[PDB]
Protein backbone atom coordinates (compact mmCIF):
# COMPACT_ATOMS: atom_id res chain seq x y z
CA UNK A 1 0.00 0.00 0.00
CA UNK A 2 1.48 3.32 -0.99
CA UNK A 3 0.39 6.89 -0.75
CA UNK A 4 -0.16 9.20 -3.68
CA UNK A 5 -0.08 12.93 -3.31
CA UNK A 6 0.75 16.05 -5.23
CA UNK A 7 3.59 18.26 -4.29
CA UNK A 8 2.03 21.62 -3.75
CA UNK A 9 6.18 22.97 -4.63
CA UNK A 10 6.84 21.18 -7.88
CA UNK A 11 3.35 19.96 -8.40
CA UNK A 12 4.97 16.64 -9.11
CA UNK A 13 3.71 13.31 -7.91
CA UNK A 14 4.75 11.93 -4.59
CA UNK A 15 4.68 8.24 -3.86
CA UNK A 16 5.69 6.95 -0.52
CA UNK A 17 5.69 3.44 0.68
CA UNK A 18 3.46 3.07 3.66
CA UNK A 19 5.25 -0.08 4.50
CA UNK A 20 2.30 -2.35 4.59
CA UNK A 21 2.99 -5.81 3.59
CA UNK A 22 0.22 -8.30 3.39
CA UNK A 23 1.12 -11.80 2.52
CA UNK A 24 -1.32 -13.10 0.00
CA UNK A 25 0.65 -15.87 -1.62
CA UNK A 26 -2.14 -18.32 -2.30
CA UNK A 27 -4.68 -15.74 -3.35
CA UNK A 28 -3.69 -14.67 -6.85
CA UNK A 29 -5.65 -11.48 -6.18
CA UNK A 30 -7.78 -10.94 -9.26
CA UNK A 31 -9.74 -7.89 -8.22
CA UNK A 32 -9.60 -5.05 -5.75
CA UNK A 33 -12.24 -2.52 -4.81
CA UNK A 34 -12.95 -0.28 -1.91
CA UNK A 35 -15.75 1.25 0.05
CA UNK A 36 -15.11 4.81 0.94
CA UNK A 37 -15.29 3.64 4.51
CA UNK A 38 -11.73 3.00 3.55
CA UNK A 39 -12.37 -0.68 3.73
CA UNK A 40 -10.81 -2.61 0.92
CA UNK A 41 -12.37 -5.72 -0.50
CA UNK A 42 -10.50 -7.89 -2.90
CA UNK A 43 -11.03 -11.24 -4.47
CA UNK A 44 -8.45 -13.79 -5.34
CA UNK A 45 -8.93 -16.52 -7.82
CA UNK A 46 -10.42 -18.18 -4.78
CA UNK A 47 -14.14 -17.86 -5.04
CA UNK A 48 -16.14 -14.72 -4.37
CA UNK A 49 -14.79 -12.62 -1.45
CA UNK A 50 -12.16 -11.43 0.99
CA UNK A 51 -11.56 -8.09 2.89
CA UNK A 52 -8.31 -6.43 3.99
CA UNK A 53 -7.77 -4.29 7.05
CA UNK A 54 -4.68 -2.09 7.47
CA UNK A 55 -5.92 -1.15 10.94
CA UNK A 56 -2.28 -6.62 7.43
CA UNK A 57 -4.56 -9.50 8.17
CA UNK A 58 -6.88 -10.98 5.63
CA UNK A 59 -10.31 -12.11 6.73
CA UNK A 60 -12.73 -13.87 4.45
CA UNK A 61 -16.13 -12.29 4.62
CA UNK A 62 -18.00 -15.07 2.89
CA UNK A 63 -16.62 -17.33 5.66
CA UNK A 64 -13.71 -19.54 4.92
CA UNK A 65 -19.80 -19.05 -9.92
CA UNK A 66 -16.77 -20.03 -10.14
CA UNK A 67 -14.64 -16.88 -10.11
CA UNK A 68 -15.46 -13.28 -9.46
CA UNK A 69 -14.73 -11.44 -12.66
CA UNK A 70 -15.78 -8.05 -11.42
CA UNK A 71 -16.31 -6.22 -8.18
CA UNK A 72 -18.42 -3.13 -7.83
CA UNK A 73 -19.35 -0.97 -4.91
CA UNK A 74 -22.38 1.18 -4.47
CA UNK A 75 -20.87 4.06 -2.61
CA UNK A 76 -24.19 5.66 -1.81
CA UNK A 77 -25.73 2.66 -0.16
CA UNK A 78 -22.62 0.85 1.03
CA UNK A 79 -23.60 -2.12 -1.07
CA UNK A 80 -21.24 -4.58 -2.61
CA UNK A 81 -21.81 -6.30 -5.90
CA UNK A 82 -19.92 -9.18 -7.34
CA UNK A 83 -20.17 -10.55 -10.81
CA UNK A 84 -18.94 -14.04 -11.42
CA UNK A 85 -17.66 -15.60 -14.59
CA UNK A 86 -20.91 -17.47 -15.01
CA UNK A 87 -22.99 -14.33 -14.92
CA UNK A 88 -24.39 -14.55 -11.44
CA UNK A 89 -24.56 -11.40 -9.39
CA UNK A 90 -24.40 -11.17 -5.66
CA UNK A 91 -25.13 -8.01 -3.72
CA UNK A 92 -23.88 -7.98 -0.15
CA UNK A 93 -24.96 -5.39 2.34
CA UNK A 94 -21.80 -3.92 3.72
CA UNK A 95 -22.17 -3.55 7.43
CA UNK A 96 -19.81 -2.82 10.24
CA UNK A 97 -19.98 -6.40 11.37
CA UNK A 98 -19.46 -7.90 7.96
CA UNK A 99 -21.24 -8.62 4.74
CA UNK A 100 -24.86 -9.59 4.75
CA UNK A 101 -26.15 -11.69 1.94
CA UNK A 102 -25.83 -13.56 -0.56
CA UNK A 103 -29.37 -12.56 -2.86
CA UNK A 104 -28.56 -13.23 -6.40
CA UNK A 105 -29.61 -12.41 -9.85
CA UNK A 106 -29.12 -14.99 -12.49
CA UNK A 107 -30.24 -15.72 -15.99
CA UNK A 108 -33.26 -17.46 -14.56
CA UNK A 109 -34.24 -14.44 -12.53
CA UNK A 110 -33.90 -12.23 -15.57
CA UNK A 111 -36.05 -14.50 -17.66
CA UNK A 112 -38.77 -14.36 -15.08
CA UNK A 113 -38.19 -10.65 -14.90
CA UNK A 114 -38.87 -9.89 -18.52
CA UNK A 115 -42.12 -11.80 -18.52
CA UNK A 116 -43.00 -9.95 -21.67
CA UNK A 117 -39.99 -9.67 -23.95
CA UNK A 118 -37.30 -12.14 -24.87
CA UNK A 119 -34.78 -13.41 -27.42
CA UNK A 120 -31.63 -11.34 -27.21
CA UNK A 121 -31.79 -12.41 -23.62
CA UNK A 122 -31.72 -15.97 -24.83
CA UNK A 123 -30.25 -18.71 -22.77
CA UNK A 124 -27.43 -19.37 -25.17
CA UNK A 125 -26.94 -15.73 -26.03
CA UNK A 126 -27.24 -14.52 -22.47
CA UNK A 127 -23.99 -13.28 -21.10
CA UNK A 128 -22.98 -10.31 -18.32
CA UNK A 129 -20.63 -7.85 -19.88
CA UNK A 130 -20.60 -5.30 -17.13
CA UNK A 131 -22.43 -4.19 -14.04
CA UNK A 132 -22.74 -0.67 -12.78
CA UNK A 133 -24.18 0.57 -9.54
CA UNK A 134 -26.63 3.43 -9.48
CA UNK A 135 -26.54 6.00 -6.74
CA UNK A 136 -29.58 6.45 -4.58
CA UNK A 137 -29.18 10.11 -5.28
CA UNK A 138 -29.83 9.43 -8.92
CA UNK A 139 -32.62 6.98 -8.23
CA UNK A 140 -33.83 5.87 -4.86
CA UNK A 141 -35.17 2.57 -6.13
CA UNK A 142 -32.68 1.44 -8.73
CA UNK A 143 -29.59 -0.22 -7.31
CA UNK A 144 -27.90 -1.71 -10.31
CA UNK A 145 -27.72 -1.72 -14.07
CA UNK A 146 -26.50 -4.77 -15.91
CA UNK A 147 -25.06 -4.64 -19.39
CA UNK A 148 -25.20 -7.81 -21.40
CA UNK A 149 -22.99 -8.96 -24.22
CA UNK A 150 -25.97 -8.21 -26.44
CA UNK A 151 -25.79 -4.66 -25.23
CA UNK A 152 -29.12 -4.84 -23.46
CA UNK A 153 -29.38 -2.74 -20.32
CA UNK A 154 -31.16 -4.22 -17.35
CA UNK A 155 -32.24 -2.16 -14.38
CA UNK A 156 -32.98 -3.64 -10.99
CA UNK A 157 -34.63 -2.10 -7.94
CA UNK A 158 -33.93 -3.04 -4.34
CA UNK A 159 -34.69 -2.17 -0.74
CA UNK A 160 -32.14 -2.15 2.01
CA UNK A 161 -32.55 -2.03 5.78
CA UNK A 162 -30.04 -1.49 8.56
CA UNK A 163 -29.33 -5.76 8.56
CA UNK A 164 -30.85 -7.13 5.43
CA UNK A 165 -30.79 -6.68 1.76
CA UNK A 166 -33.75 -7.27 -0.48
CA UNK A 167 -33.69 -9.44 -3.53
CA UNK A 168 -33.26 -7.35 -6.62
CA UNK A 169 -36.10 -7.07 -9.06
CA UNK A 170 -35.91 -6.26 -12.73
CA UNK A 171 -37.41 -2.82 -13.03
CA UNK A 172 -36.77 -2.16 -16.67
CA UNK A 173 -34.90 -3.15 -19.80
CA UNK A 174 -33.55 -1.22 -22.74
CA UNK A 175 -32.60 -2.61 -26.12
CA UNK A 176 -29.90 -1.60 -28.47
CA UNK A 177 -30.79 0.46 -31.47
CA UNK A 178 -29.94 -1.64 -34.44
CA UNK A 179 -32.61 0.76 -35.21
CA UNK A 180 -34.92 -0.92 -32.71
CA UNK A 181 -35.25 -4.08 -30.57
CA UNK A 182 -34.04 -7.11 -32.52
CA UNK A 183 -30.81 -5.21 -33.07
CA UNK A 184 -27.50 -6.97 -33.27
CA UNK A 185 -25.72 -3.65 -33.58
CA UNK A 186 -24.38 -3.88 -30.05
CA UNK A 187 -23.46 -7.48 -30.55
CA UNK A 188 -21.07 -8.18 -29.31
CA UNK A 189 -20.52 -5.80 -26.41
CA UNK A 190 -17.37 -5.84 -24.32
CA UNK A 191 -16.85 -5.44 -20.57
CA UNK A 192 -15.03 -2.23 -21.39
CA UNK A 193 -18.46 -0.67 -21.74
CA UNK A 194 -19.51 1.40 -18.76
CA UNK A 195 -22.22 3.76 -17.66
CA UNK A 196 -21.31 7.33 -16.70
CA UNK A 197 -23.12 8.93 -13.79
CA UNK A 198 -26.43 10.20 -15.12
CA UNK A 199 -27.06 7.30 -17.47
CA UNK A 200 -24.52 8.09 -20.10
CA UNK A 201 -23.73 4.88 -21.87
CA UNK A 202 -20.44 4.17 -23.54
CA UNK A 203 -20.65 1.02 -25.54
CA UNK A 204 -17.67 -0.83 -26.78
CA UNK A 205 -18.71 -3.22 -29.41
CA UNK A 206 -16.52 -5.76 -31.00
CA UNK A 207 -18.05 -7.11 -34.14
CA UNK A 208 -17.20 -10.68 -34.90
CA UNK A 209 -15.61 -7.16 -38.70
CA UNK A 210 -14.15 -4.68 -36.23
CA UNK A 211 -14.37 -2.57 -33.07
CA UNK A 212 -16.93 0.20 -32.90
CA UNK A 213 -17.72 2.71 -30.22
CA UNK A 214 -21.11 4.17 -29.48
CA UNK A 215 -22.35 6.62 -26.93
CA UNK A 216 -25.84 7.24 -25.70
CA UNK A 217 -26.73 10.34 -23.79
CA UNK A 218 -30.24 10.97 -22.68
CA UNK A 219 -31.49 14.23 -23.96
CA UNK A 220 -32.01 15.84 -20.61
CA UNK A 221 -33.70 18.78 -22.14
CA UNK A 222 -36.68 16.96 -23.67
CA UNK A 223 -36.30 14.84 -20.58
CA UNK A 224 -38.03 17.59 -18.66
CA UNK A 225 -40.91 15.01 -19.10
CA UNK A 226 -40.50 12.56 -22.01
CA UNK A 227 -37.41 10.40 -22.28
CA UNK A 228 -35.19 10.28 -25.33
CA UNK A 229 -31.65 9.14 -25.91
CA UNK A 230 -29.26 10.48 -28.47
CA UNK A 231 -27.01 7.74 -29.65
CA UNK A 232 -24.22 8.19 -32.11
CA UNK A 233 -21.18 6.42 -33.39
CA UNK A 234 -17.82 7.59 -32.18
CA UNK A 235 -14.46 8.05 -33.86
CA UNK A 236 -12.53 5.44 -31.91
CA UNK A 237 -11.82 2.38 -33.98
CA UNK A 238 -9.13 0.72 -31.94
CA UNK A 239 -9.65 -1.78 -29.19
CA UNK A 240 -10.97 0.01 -26.20
CA UNK A 241 -9.14 -0.98 -23.04
CA UNK A 242 -10.99 1.06 -20.45
CA UNK A 243 -13.26 4.05 -20.07
CA UNK A 244 -13.31 6.55 -17.28
CA UNK A 245 -14.62 9.96 -16.39
CA UNK A 246 -11.84 12.47 -16.02
CA UNK A 247 -14.24 14.93 -14.46
CA UNK A 248 -17.14 15.26 -11.19
CA UNK A 249 -20.36 14.32 -12.78
CA UNK A 250 -22.58 17.10 -14.08
CA UNK A 251 -25.59 15.99 -12.00
CA UNK A 252 -27.20 19.06 -10.47
CA UNK A 253 -28.79 17.76 -7.31
CA UNK A 254 -28.10 15.03 -4.79
CA UNK A 255 -31.71 13.93 -4.97
CA UNK A 256 -33.54 12.10 -7.64
CA UNK A 257 -35.36 15.34 -8.22
CA UNK A 258 -33.41 17.59 -10.62
CA UNK A 259 -30.56 15.16 -10.48
CA UNK A 260 -30.27 15.07 -14.26
CA UNK A 261 -30.85 18.73 -15.03
CA UNK A 262 -27.76 19.48 -17.02
CA UNK A 263 -29.35 22.70 -18.12
CA UNK A 264 -29.27 24.04 -14.60
CA UNK A 265 -25.71 23.05 -13.87
CA UNK A 266 -24.31 23.77 -17.29
CA UNK A 267 -22.62 26.88 -15.96
CA UNK A 268 -21.39 25.59 -12.61
CA UNK A 269 -20.49 22.04 -13.38
CA UNK A 270 -17.13 21.58 -14.87
CA UNK A 271 -17.03 20.52 -18.42
CA UNK A 272 -17.46 16.80 -18.68
CA UNK A 273 -14.51 15.05 -20.20
CA UNK A 274 -14.31 11.36 -20.86
CA UNK A 275 -11.38 9.03 -21.18
CA UNK A 276 -11.11 6.22 -23.60
CA UNK A 277 -7.99 4.20 -23.16
CA UNK A 278 -6.80 2.14 -26.07
CA UNK A 279 -3.63 0.18 -26.28
CA UNK A 280 -2.18 2.74 -28.65
CA UNK A 281 -3.32 5.94 -27.04
CA UNK A 282 -5.68 7.87 -24.85
CA UNK A 283 -8.68 9.51 -26.39
CA UNK A 284 -10.52 12.39 -24.85
CA UNK A 285 -14.16 13.08 -25.49
CA UNK A 286 -15.99 16.21 -24.51
CA UNK A 287 -19.66 16.57 -23.74
CA UNK A 288 -21.50 19.14 -25.76
CA UNK A 289 -23.26 21.79 -23.72
CA UNK A 290 -26.49 23.35 -24.77
CA UNK A 291 -24.60 26.49 -25.67
CA UNK A 292 -22.68 24.54 -28.27
CA UNK A 293 -25.87 23.03 -29.59
CA UNK A 294 -27.39 26.44 -29.96
CA UNK A 295 -24.22 27.56 -31.69
CA UNK A 296 -24.54 24.88 -34.33
CA UNK B 1 -14.49 57.99 -47.81
CA UNK B 2 -12.84 56.05 -45.03
CA UNK B 3 -9.84 58.34 -45.12
CA UNK B 4 -12.05 61.37 -44.67
CA UNK B 5 -14.20 59.87 -41.96
CA UNK B 6 -11.05 59.02 -40.04
CA UNK B 7 -10.27 62.74 -39.69
CA UNK B 8 -13.28 63.05 -37.42
CA UNK B 9 -11.14 61.54 -34.63
CA UNK B 10 -8.74 64.42 -35.11
CA UNK B 11 -11.08 66.19 -32.72
CA UNK B 12 -10.11 64.09 -29.77
CA UNK B 13 -12.89 63.42 -27.28
CA UNK B 14 -15.84 61.12 -26.95
CA UNK B 15 -18.93 62.07 -28.92
CA UNK B 16 -16.78 62.83 -31.89
CA UNK B 17 -15.28 59.40 -31.57
CA UNK B 18 -18.70 57.82 -31.62
CA UNK B 19 -19.68 60.07 -34.46
CA UNK B 20 -16.72 58.69 -36.34
CA UNK B 21 -17.70 55.15 -35.50
CA UNK B 22 -21.28 55.71 -36.48
CA UNK B 23 -20.19 57.28 -39.72
CA UNK B 24 -18.02 54.31 -40.59
CA UNK B 25 -20.78 51.97 -39.55
CA UNK B 26 -23.13 53.92 -41.75
CA UNK B 27 -20.62 53.76 -44.56
CA UNK B 28 -20.31 49.99 -44.42
CA UNK B 29 -24.02 49.57 -44.30
CA UNK B 30 -25.75 50.59 -47.53
CA UNK B 31 -22.49 50.94 -49.41
CA UNK B 32 -22.16 47.21 -48.97
CA UNK B 33 -18.53 47.36 -49.96
CA UNK B 34 -17.72 44.62 -47.50
CA UNK B 35 -14.57 43.23 -49.01
CA UNK B 36 -12.98 46.60 -49.40
CA UNK B 37 -14.17 47.97 -46.12
CA UNK B 38 -14.17 44.90 -43.82
CA UNK B 39 -11.62 42.47 -45.22
CA UNK B 40 -11.49 39.18 -47.17
CA UNK B 41 -10.44 35.49 -47.61
CA UNK B 42 -8.65 33.64 -44.91
CA UNK B 43 -6.37 30.98 -46.46
CA UNK B 44 -5.88 30.38 -42.80
CA UNK B 45 -4.00 33.64 -42.15
CA UNK B 46 -7.03 35.33 -40.53
CA UNK B 47 -8.44 38.26 -42.45
CA UNK B 48 -6.62 40.19 -45.06
CA UNK B 49 -7.31 43.54 -43.65
CA UNK B 50 -9.87 45.88 -45.07
CA UNK B 51 -9.17 49.57 -45.19
CA UNK B 52 -11.02 50.20 -41.94
CA UNK B 53 -9.16 47.43 -40.16
CA UNK B 54 -6.00 49.22 -40.95
CA UNK B 55 -7.52 52.01 -38.88
CA UNK B 56 -8.85 49.27 -36.48
CA UNK B 57 -11.02 48.20 -33.55
CA UNK B 58 -14.81 47.86 -33.47
CA UNK B 59 -15.18 45.76 -36.49
CA UNK B 60 -16.55 42.56 -35.12
CA UNK B 61 -19.75 44.19 -33.88
CA UNK B 62 -20.23 46.00 -37.14
CA UNK B 63 -19.89 42.72 -38.95
CA UNK B 64 -22.58 41.05 -36.92
CA UNK B 65 -24.83 44.00 -37.56
CA UNK B 66 -24.21 43.93 -41.29
CA UNK B 67 -24.50 40.17 -41.47
CA UNK B 68 -27.81 40.06 -39.69
CA UNK B 69 -29.08 42.70 -42.08
CA UNK B 70 -27.86 40.59 -44.95
CA UNK B 71 -30.05 37.90 -43.49
CA UNK B 72 -33.09 40.15 -43.59
CA UNK B 73 -32.55 41.00 -47.21
CA UNK B 74 -31.60 37.45 -47.92
CA UNK B 75 -28.41 38.61 -49.45
CA UNK B 76 -26.80 35.23 -49.12
CA UNK B 77 -23.13 35.28 -50.12
CA UNK B 78 -22.81 38.56 -48.30
CA UNK B 79 -23.96 36.78 -45.19
CA UNK B 80 -21.54 33.95 -45.77
CA UNK B 81 -18.80 36.44 -46.43
CA UNK B 82 -19.67 38.38 -43.32
CA UNK B 83 -19.81 35.33 -41.11
CA UNK B 84 -16.41 34.22 -42.32
CA UNK B 85 -15.01 37.50 -41.05
CA UNK B 86 -17.11 37.03 -37.93
CA UNK B 87 -15.34 33.72 -37.70
CA UNK B 88 -18.56 31.95 -37.00
CA UNK B 89 -17.35 28.88 -38.83
CA UNK B 90 -20.29 26.72 -37.93
CA UNK B 91 -22.71 29.38 -39.08
CA UNK B 92 -20.89 29.75 -42.35
CA UNK B 93 -21.10 26.12 -43.25
CA UNK B 94 -24.74 25.90 -42.30
CA UNK B 95 -25.75 28.85 -44.45
CA UNK B 96 -23.51 27.36 -47.08
CA UNK B 97 -25.14 23.97 -46.95
CA UNK B 98 -28.47 25.65 -47.54
CA UNK B 99 -27.18 27.57 -50.52
CA UNK B 100 -25.60 24.56 -52.13
CA UNK B 101 -28.50 22.33 -51.12
CA UNK B 102 -31.01 24.24 -53.13
CA UNK B 103 -29.70 24.83 -56.61
CA UNK B 104 -28.83 21.21 -56.35
CA UNK B 105 -32.46 20.16 -56.67
CA UNK B 106 -33.85 21.68 -59.87
CA UNK B 107 -33.44 20.96 -63.55
CA UNK B 108 -30.21 20.32 -65.43
CA UNK B 109 -27.82 22.19 -67.73
CA UNK B 110 -25.46 24.14 -65.58
CA UNK B 111 -22.42 24.07 -63.46
CA UNK B 112 -19.42 25.28 -65.40
CA UNK B 113 -16.34 24.01 -63.67
CA UNK B 114 -15.24 27.39 -62.51
CA UNK B 115 -17.23 29.70 -60.09
CA UNK B 116 -20.37 29.91 -57.99
CA UNK B 117 -22.06 28.32 -54.97
CA UNK B 118 -20.56 24.98 -55.75
CA UNK B 119 -17.20 26.59 -56.22
CA UNK B 120 -17.87 28.42 -52.98
CA UNK B 121 -18.56 25.07 -51.40
CA UNK B 122 -15.24 23.77 -52.51
CA UNK B 123 -13.44 26.82 -51.17
CA UNK B 124 -14.77 26.55 -47.65
CA UNK B 125 -14.29 22.80 -47.24
CA UNK B 126 -10.70 22.73 -48.38
CA UNK B 127 -10.15 25.81 -46.42
CA UNK B 128 -11.70 25.16 -42.99
CA UNK B 129 -11.82 21.42 -42.64
CA UNK B 130 -8.13 20.78 -42.65
CA UNK B 131 -7.53 23.48 -40.07
CA UNK B 132 -8.59 22.83 -36.47
CA UNK B 133 -12.17 22.70 -37.76
CA UNK B 134 -14.56 24.30 -35.25
CA UNK B 135 -17.67 23.17 -37.09
CA UNK B 136 -20.06 20.47 -35.97
CA UNK B 137 -19.41 17.04 -37.39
Amino acid sequence: ILGLSYANLSGGMQLLPDPLSLPTDNTYLLTITSTDNGRIFLAGKDGCLYEVAYQKINHSKSSLDDPILQIAIDNSRNILYTRSEKGVIQVYDLGQDGQGMSASVSQNAIVSAAGNIARTIDRSVFKIVQIAVIENSESLDCQLLAVTHAGVRLYFSTCPFRARPNTLTLVHVRLPPGFSASSTVEKPSKVHRALYSKGILLMAASENDNDILWCVNHDTFPFQKPMMETQMTAGVDGHSWALSAIDTPLNKDHIPITDSPVVVQQHMLPPKKFVLLSAQGSLMFHKLRPVDQLRH
Amino acid sequence: ALQYFYFLRDEKDSQGENMFLRCVSELVIESREFDMILGKLENDGSRKPGVIDKFTSDTKPIINKVASVAENKGLFEEAAKLYDLAKNADKVLELMNKLLSPVVPQISAPQSNKERLKNMALSIAERYRAQGISANK
